[PDB]
């Protein structure tokens, strides 16, 4: 299989981790993840009981699956949601490696429904998602309160999560109750010693970029160093390191983006939503020019034109000098106006990528007394590239580049033959007698797709149409894999753009992260050191409260709930809302029907607001302050909403460690709360819930109608495909019919004029 | 009458200035300030909070059920007020009245007025709009999806022009609509035609 | 009788 016999340093690795528990980090690519198959091999047994934490549907299915091909009993199982609370514990008696959910087991820790004296270890894959995630955490906090036995192992890689100034990997070693660190990046002297063996044969061929494509990333880059600028400007907590044009165009830069601003999205202004949309735009911008071809590019552009004529989600950017030289550089690209002479540029990639095929092949044919053919792997960076490369490589420039133009543009036989005499003056298969084979890097749903490709066509020549790290990193241990078969891996680089760039970032960011991180471990040697219950909604365990409440020493039920988040008494109801939380729900009307339910099923309706204290929100618009009031203001929807629920009280806390001493005192001699009371409080399998949502949305119907219109019909499409008449007879109202059917049949353009 | 009934106590007092759209006046009641029928209100600030710590409780205790929605509004001039707004929310809670926290003496103001305006204005404000345009509504439709968002359908809808069309688009097709991406086209297709019953 | 507030 891919993943079974390890390697010496690998072999090292696990001795160690086999000695005193701690957290491992490899380098990104560097078979993290063969350990953990190792460990779940070991603990295959049905003696034992070990849990897994972080680990994807798909990347579990693919372990099973080679662990019943290596020929193993008691196959790990999955603990999902949709098997039974009874039949849970039947799965926890037998044994074994146990792939488990965090609400699952969160459930389960806390109600006692799980033989926490019984289980071995427990292993944290992706274990740097301790910094932002509170559910594992407090999962590891429950296990050794119950244990203080098994072992916690965790298995990383992504070392430049730790090199963020946000976290810190003290905190992350002490949460994980692990007291030991293992670092083994890239340049490790054992990995290094080893890998330098069997390294393989890397050809790297640089391709020159077309002059007009330069102009066009050029104006991006500047349109995107405007944008940033203007963002930090209406945003001075955001300068920090991550901010910047050298991170903007790697692809971590929207989480880093999500984490600063989501939890205050509302408090923000139009300005500062509407810069995070261009920003998007111009990444896709940039994904574009470097992946596709001229006709599509100019496509997206005209797209974005349009848009905006009708709307104006980029109005900000698209009418600056520098946005407009971009329009014209793709025009030029596509078409010169002298009525229409198309140019037809193609990009300078595909004739490098021919010529390294022509001279795989003429190699192929030359050796082929010793031993036969060798396979060609081509990897892209997602679906589409590897289509274009088909298309390219069974047609060529000419006919691949006039399907692309005549799918869009106006039909015209004199231009396109004057243009030809001037020019002529999941796994994607190509090839019969090699296996030339085609496969998208990124974008596919099993995550393992393409190492099953890699170990089963046995590739000679690798050809990289675009750079991953990952799967540089996994071709270098799959050809240390096989230490006789040799394998050279060609690589296609633009000089100078976009990818290249990030590929080095990439690298020198996780240069320096490990290089942090290995002298931080060297300044961690030293300082290596009546019961009350509260309801608590599943959604808020996302979150440090419900942590928070525990450690204070009274014990959580988790339920869900469709009335409130926390149930302190028999009559009371707790809304957790923070200050952007408030504002959106005050805006969207989503508060009043809390509140509603909340008056309604309980005597005691509590709404509480979590403010930061460090850096207080006015709660009401500056400079209208000094002007007449506003329906727009918060503070006003907060006086109409305390107006209209006057039994409803609000509780003001600046911290979740002040809102569990508040949720504590505020039950010293009141009951206890209870389950399947708050659950009663307040079809289902034979609906899909898909379609569901949007035959309700849609006008024309309601519940009376949904019933009996999706029973009639079996898809959404053939209900456009009906007539005014039928409409009118299935649902017996002409005035909904009619609506419906003048919904489905009419067009936008139409509504504008 | 359409005028703030100011207590007597509270002649010195920095944020009865600072109601510029309502007019006020004095006048003997047993709260600091009169909102209307049915609502009053206890002026409080943490300072005198911390000097007083008595001084609250007497209020609350003599204010009585008079009025069916009482609010006492606070300053938060202090730079620790954890531990006061615990003990106040507390009070708050067994004295069956509201706790509004204002963070300057124009917040206060502002939310007097706004107590004093608002007292025959309905909750149409608070609801859901629902606003009943045809590009809304298709909006509206399409926002259901996990991840299509407002801009998703508004390049949507610019792109192909009915939602027949949107419907008679292959898979394929919608994967390259510009700007969508190839995950979020393949949950609208799912979506777009999958079989009602069943799961 | 305070107020509430600080002269």
């Amino acid at each position: 299989i891919a993943m079974a016999p390890l390697l010496e340093y690998e072999r090292q690795l696990v001795l160690e981790l086999l000695d005193t528990d701690g957290l491992v980090v490899c380098a990104r690519g560097l078979g993290a993840d063969r350990l953990l198959y190792h460990f779940l091999q070991l603990h295959c047994h049905p003696a034992c009981l070990v849990l897994v934490l972080n680990t994807q549907p798909a990347e579990e299915e693919y372990f099973i699956n080679q662990l019943k091909i290596e020929g193993v009993e008691h196959l790990p199982r999955r603990v999902t949601n949709e098997i039974t609370s009874n039949s849970r514990y039947e799965v926890y008696t037998q044994g074994g490696v146990i792939f488990a959910t965090s609400r699952i087991l969160v459930v389960d820790f806390l109600t006692d429904r799980i033989p926490s004296d019984l289980i071995t270890g427990i292993l944290v894959y992706r274990a740097h998602r301790i910094i932002e995630s509170c559910q594992e955490a407090f999962i590891l906090r429950l296990f050794r309160q119950k244990n203080k036995r098994g072992f916690i192992k965790a298995f990383t890689d992504n070392a430049v999560a730790f090199d963020t100034g946000f976290c810190h990997v003290e905190r992350v070693m002490r949460n994980l109750f692990v007291r030991k660190l293992y670092l083994w990046p890239r340049f490790h002297v054992a990995v290094n010693s080893f890998l330098e063996q069997h390294k393989p044969e890397v050809v790297e061929i640089h391709v020159s970029m077309t002059p007009t494509m330069l102009a066009i990333q050029t104006a991006i880059l500047d349109i995107l160093n405007a944008c940033l600028k203007e963002l930090k400007c209406h945003n001075p907590s955001l300068e920090v390191e991550d901010l910047s044009l050298e991170n903007a165009i790697g692809k971590p830069f929207d989480k880093t983006i999500r984490h600063y601003l989501d939890p205050l999205w509302h408090q923000l202004g139009a300005k500062t939503k509407s810069l995070v949309q261009d920003l998007k735009i111009l990444r896709t911008l940039l994904q574009y020019l470097s992946q596709y071809d001229c006709v599509t590019f100019l496509n997206l552009l005209e797209s974005l034109r349009a848009t905006e004529k009708a709307f104006g989600q980029n109005s900000g950017w698209l009418f600056l000098d520098s946005s407009t030289s971009m329009f014209i550089n793709a025009r030029a690209r596509v078409y010169h106006l002298p009525k229409k002479e198309l140019v037809l540029e193609s990009n300078p990639k595909w004739e490098a990528l021919t010529e390294v095929l022509k001279e795989i092949e003429a190699e192929n044919k030359e050796s082929e007394a010793l031993g036969g053919p060798g396979q060609v792997l081509i990897c892209a960076s997602d679906d589409r590239t590897c289509s274009q490369l088909r298309d390219y490589i069974t047609l060529g420039a000419e006919a691949f580049l006039l399907r692309l133009y005549r799918k869009t543009f106006e039909k015209d036989s004199k231009a396109e033959e004057v243009w030809m005499k001037f020019r002529k003056e999941a796994a994607f298969g190509i090839l019969k007698e090699p296996l030339t084979i085609i496969h998208p890097l990124l974008g596919c749903s099993d995550p393992y797709a393409l190492t099953r490709v890699l170990h089963e066509v046995e590739p000679r020549y690798v050809v990289l149409y675009d750079a991953e790290l990952t799967f540089v990193r996994q071709l270098e241990i799959y050809r240390a894999s096989r230490p006789g078969k040799p394998l050279r891996v060609y690589f296609l680089i633009y000089g100078g753009s976009t990818e290249e760039q990030r590929y080095l970032t990439a690298l020198r960011k996780e240069k320096e992260a490990f290089e942090k991180l290995i002298r931080e471990k060297a300044s961690m040697v030293v300082p290596e050191e009546t019961q009350q219950s509260i309801v608590v909604d599943m959604r808020e365990f996302r979150s440090e409260l419900p942590s928070l409440i525990h450690r204070r020493g009274i014990d959580i039920e988790p339920v869900t709930l469709e009335v409130g988040d926390y149930i302190l008494t028999p009559e009371m109801c707790v809304e957790r809302k923070s200050i952007s939380d408030l504002i959106g729900s005050l805006n969207n009307g989503r508060l009043y029907s809390q509140c509603i339910s909340m008056s309604r099923y309980y005597k005691r309706p509590v709404l509480l607001i979590e403010f930061d204290p460090s850096k207080p929100f006015s709660l009401t618009s500056r400079g209208a302050l000094f002007q007449e009031i506003s329906s727009n203001d918060i503070s006003s929807k907060l006086t109409l909403l305390t107006l209209h629920f006057p039994r409803l009280r609000i509780l003001w806390c600046p911290s979740p460690h002040a809102t569990a001493e508040l949720f504590e005192e505020l039950k010293q001699s009141k009951p206890q709360p209870d389950a399947a009371t708050a659950l009663a409080i307040t079809e289902s399998e034979k609906y899909n819930p898909g379609p569901q949502d949007f035959l309700l949305k849609m006008p024309g119907v309601n519940a009376k109608n949904c019933r009996s219109l999706m029973h009639h019909v079996k898809n959404i499409a053939e209900l456009a495909a009906l007539s005014q008449d039928e409409l009118t007879s299935i649902l017996g109202n002409a005035a909904n019919a009619k609506q419906l059917y003048d919904f489905i049949h009419t067009s936008f353009a139409e509504v504008v004029s | 009458s359409n005028s703030i009934i100011v207590s007597p106590r509270q002649r010195g007092n920095p944020v009865l200035k600072f109601v510029r759209n309502v007019p006020w006046e004095f006048g003997d009641v047993i709260p600091d300030y009169v909102l209307g029928q049915s609502t009053c209100a206890l002026f409080l600030s943490l300072r005198y909070h911390n000097l007083h710590p008595d001084y609250i409780h007497g209020r609350l205790q003599s204010l009585g059920k008079n009025f069916a929605l009482r609010v006492l509004l606070v300053q938060v001039d202090v730079k620790d007020p954890q531990q006061a707004l615990k003990e106040l929310a507390k009070m708050c809670i067994l004295a069956d009245c509201t706790l509004i926290l204002a963070w300057s003496p124009e917040e206060a103001g502002r939310y007097l007025e706004t107590y004093k305006a608002y007292e025959q204005k309905p909750a149409d404000l608070l609801m859901e709009k629902l606003e009943q345009d045809f590009v809304s509504r298709v909006t509206e439709c399409l926002t259901t999806v996990k991840s299509v968002n407002k801009t998703d359908s508004q390049t949507l809808l610019t792109t192909f022009g009915s939602l027949e069309q949107l419907i008679a688009a292959s898979r394929e097709d919608l994967a390259l609509c510009p700007g969508l991406g190839p995950q979020k086209a393949r949950r609208l297709f799912d979506v777009l035609h999958e079989p009602f019953l069943k799961v | 009788t305070g107020g509430g507030f600080i002269l």
